[PDB]
């Protein structure tokens, strides 16, 4: 049988629930076969390629996209050419949100400087005893969780200045 | 401003025909598309100088074969030539010489000055 | 965009983990416009058609659809035009098992009597302080939870002498 | 103006594409649609002044290096400084002092009457 | 013989009173001779290397380093790896807000994409034939006006997603 459109929103709301485990991991440091041009994802990868490393989720949230004047009161966001809403998980269902927004940020070098081409969100990722921080490589980490979302970019250098900041608006099921 | 669109066929699988139907959304929705600039046109063009003071290259306007110098009422300015000035019934009393008329606006087109 | 495979193996846990909370419902009094054929069942209900009553639930578990030779020792079920095997929480990602199976028995008369064609299964459901027993007629309720799953089928006829037993096999993704 | 549009998946079923071909459809194609707007603009268009007499904000225009005041033939009014006024090979044999130049335009570029 | 703490403050007054003729430009597509370590910036310059655009300043304003307690209530930005916070023209000498903040967001496609390494912010640029667009490529420039501030950084990478924010913090005389 089917499933319904607020299982969708109560399962999201499971998503947004876990947010103090989320991570960011970025990896596949080196090119693909073209690099304006990757490949679509592998939804049966657990992990990235080539793996450089883990960084706490700085914004999680549900969302839908916004409109006018009915969100005018609301916490508006900006993304992939539109803006959105954050939904607060006790409306989740009278909105319909049956969206998850995830960020995160590497702050210039608080992981080892270089290029990525994967960008992924895990959840449930387990730090070793006395590694508390938010920025992790494969070897400070216990088990790295579950990898929930992930996508095949165009590949981003990282230095002392610039902020590589990395977001996903995604649903638990793209349309039924 | 311009869409990216390619003519769907019966090659083309419902993929193909939802790429250009986002295509279509997308470049009809981002930040300041046709309609936004549209309506900037439509509010902006409302201060301009809407009626012509000069000609296209910045030259005196053209007139219509006048009888009088208090025929040319429009604003803006109007090379005569002596040959047309001397056939005038309201012409100075002066040597004929190539004239321009600077023509000011008043509070109805009845009126001007006439310079 | 998408969701990944083990993300839904991760939310077919959560909903068995729920189980004590669990009960059956049952409606559609009145019959279908081909009672031979019914149709497709509507996602955006709340409640049942034509409801009669809740049971808590006798059996929760995962499952997957079964296969040879690596089934042949394991606990098979026949449903739904297919064969399935159980699979417990922590064997979920080994086996793949993102499909829970939910049962329960309605004896007799313990609810009112007539005929039924809607099932449903729904969490959450908290009876009036006081109520402590496993059938529930919509007054004894105080909150009816959340109506996870749904099916419309061909009638039965209850009688004070029938046992209707009424199950699901479900996923939380079945098409993309 | 406004289009409403919802970005579209492989499963978003065939009614879902449809609907959004719809709400794109609709508003290109309802009354006073955005091609009815842009030919009534390139009509008011056509009638209005060229060529700048002020600059953007109704101050003088400016003017680009200039040997002498008979360099600027351009229609419209310009400023000129003090500084500026005493180094112009035609100044009016005045006190150097700020000015405004206004030039009008005759039947050809090549002559002007400044004031 | 020296200038003076606040006549640097009255110069970044003045060069705040100049923000709307200020752009960021973006240059060097292709490679230093090391992309890891680019030569250090010559002042003497007046426009970047393979110019790729310059975008209109979205935002120009006096700052200070923020300090505590009596900024833990003010109007913070955050920028590399520092705190700071935003100062008004006629309050610049009470605060000592002798720093100007300078950014802009090259979002996607609005220049054209592709790799850049210089950053640079000018003032006094005039574009060309009447246009009001603050994305600019060369064939679109008139006067370039003065190359006020630039960086020699490593590579980026822009693509029709990622916006590029590109910012500065700088003041009069760093180092006296």
């Amino acid at each position: 049988a089917i499933a319904t459109y607020n299982s969708h929103v109560e399962l999201a709301k499971y998503l947004v629930s876990k947010a103090d485990s989320v991570y960011l991991t970025i990896g596949k440091s080196t090119p693909w076969s073209n690099e304006t041009n990757p490949p679509q994802p592998d939804e049966n990868a657990t992990v990235l390629q080539e793996v450089i490393g883990y960084k706490k989720a700085t914004k999680v949230t549900l969302v839908r996209p916004s409109k006018s004047p009915e969100d005018d009161n609301k916490n508006l966001i900006s993304y992939g050419n539109k803006s959105w809403v954050e939904v607060t998980p006790e409306n989740a269902k009278a909105e319909g949100a049956k969206w998850v927004y995830l960020e995160s940020s590497i702050v210039g070098d608080e992981l080892p400087l270089g290029t990525y081409r994967q960008v992924g969100f895990v959840m449930d990722l387990v730090a070793k005893s006395g590694i508390s921080k938010f920025n992790l490589v494969p070897s400070e980490v216990e088990s790295t969780g579950t990898l929930l979302f992930f996508d095949n970019k165009q590949f981003q250098n990282r230095s002392e200045q610039t902020t590589a900041k990395e977001r996903f608006i995604v649903e638990v099921d793209p349309n039924s | 401003m311009a869409l990216n669109f390619t003519t769907i066929t019966e090659n083309n699988v419902i993929r193909d025909l939802t790429t250009q139907v986002n295509n279509i959304g997308e470049e009809l929705t981002k930040e300041r598309n046709i309609f936004d600039i549209t309506d900037d046109l439509v509010y902006n063009f409302n201060k301009s100088q809407k009626i012509k003071l000069t000609d296209d290259k910045g030259l005196t306007k053209s007139y219509g074969n006048i009888t009088a110098l208090r025929d040319i009422k429009e604003p803006g300015y109007y090379y005569i030539g002596a040959r047309t000035l001397a056939t005038l019934l309201d012409r100075p009393d002066m040597e004929s010489l190539d004239v321009v008329l600077h023509v000011v606006p008043l509070d109805t087109s009845s009126k001007v000055v006439q310079h």
